[PDB]
C-alpha cells in the first residue's frame, strides 16, 4: 500500500524575443530606424 | 515649385515636392500621374544609396495604385518591379501584396479582412493607406 517515486523535472528555453521584445524589435525597428 | 528646383539642380527638393504632390493626387485625382510619378522617383532613388532601402515603400505604394485600378496590370506592375529590383521580392510588402491579390481573386473577404488585420497587428496602418484599401475593398462585388 506504499510507494515512493522519485521525479524529473525539465528546463524552459527561456526566450527574451517572444513577447514584449518583438514589440522592442518594432521600436527598434519602425522607430529607431525610421 | 518641382520645376523651379529641378531647373536649379536641387534634386532632393524637387524628388520631395513631386513625391508629395503626387501622394496628394492620387487621393482625389487620376492614378495615372501618381504611378508615373512614383516609378520616376523610384527610378531616381534607387540608384542613389540614400533612398535604396526606403524605396521598396513607394514601390509599393504605386503597386498598391495600380491595385485600385485592376488586378492584372497590378500583376505585370509587381513582376516587372521585382525583375528590376530583385530584393523587393523577399521584402514582407511583396508577401503582404501576394496574400492580397490571392483572396481578391478567391473572392473570399474574410482572408482579405485577417490578412490586413495581422499586417495591422505588427506596424501602423495610416489614413491614406487605410482608405485605399477600403474603396478597393469595397468594389469587390
Amino acid at each position: 500500500i506504499i510507494m515512493d517515486s522519485s521525479i524529473s523535472k525539465q528546463a524552459l528555453s527561456e526566450i527574451e524575443t517572444r513577447h514584449s521584445e518583438i514589440i522592442k524589435l518594432e521600436n527598434s525597428i519602425r522607430e529607431l530606424h525610421d | 515649385s518641382a520645376d523651379y528646383y529641378k531647373g536649379e539642380e536641387s534634386n532632393s527638393s524637387a524628388n520631395k515636392c513631386l513625391l508629395k504632390v503626387a501622394g496628394y493626387a492620387a487621393q482625389l485625382e487620376q492614378y495615372q500621374k501618381a504611378i508615373d510619378i512614383y516609378e520616376q522617383v523610384g527610378t531616381s532613388a534607387m540608384d542613389s544609396p540614400l533612398l535604396k532601402y526606403s524605396a521598396k515603400d513607394y514601390f509599393f505604394k504605386a503597386a498598391l495604385c495600380h491595385f485600385c485600378i485592376d488586378m492584372l496590370n497590378a500583376k505585370l506592375a509587381v513582376q516587372k518591379y521585382e525583375e528590376l529590383f530583385p530584393a523587393f521580392s523577399d521584402s514582407r510588402e511583396c508577401k503582404l501584396m501576394k496574400k492580397l491579390l490571392e483572396a481578391h481573386e478567391e473572392q473570399n473577404v474574410d482572408s482579405y479582412t485577417e490578412s490586413v488585420k495581422e499586417y495591422d497587428s505588427i506596424s501602423r496602418l495610416d489614413q491614406w493607406l487605410t482608405t485605399m484599401l477600403l474603396r478597393i475593398k469595397k468594389t469587390i462585388q
